[PDB]
């Protein structure tokens, strides 16, 4: 709604800093998975026996 | 002035909440650095990685 957007333009940068916080959490999730699992430097494959 | 005080107080509360969460995040790494100073520098560690 255009009237709602024009009213929301006066309320500041909460509407952007919430996106900033959620983007930080979304980056941190991939950081957590990489830190937990990507510890080995090479992909060692098992022998066929 | 009621509207302005409500908006500024909400923004300041958001700042204080973000600072509290970042303070907990910093304090966890400070405890980790204290443990690393007590074990790595003051002795020899048997813990892998």
């Amino acid at each position: 709604s255009t009237e709602c957007s024009n009213l929301l333009l006066q309320y500041g940068s909460f509407c952007t800093q919430l996106k900033r916080a959620l983007t930080g959490i979304a980056v941190e999730q991939d950081k957590n998975t990489q830190e937990v699992f990507a510890q080995v430097k090479q992909i060692y494959k098992t022998p066929p026996i | 002035i009621d509207r302005l005080i409500t908006g500024r107080l909400q923004s300041l509360q958001t700042y204080v909440t973000q600072q509290l969460i970042r303070a907990a995040e910093i304090r966890a790494s400070a405890n980790l650095a204290a443990t690393k100073m007590s074990e790595c520098v003051l002795g020899q560690s048997k813990r892998v990685d």
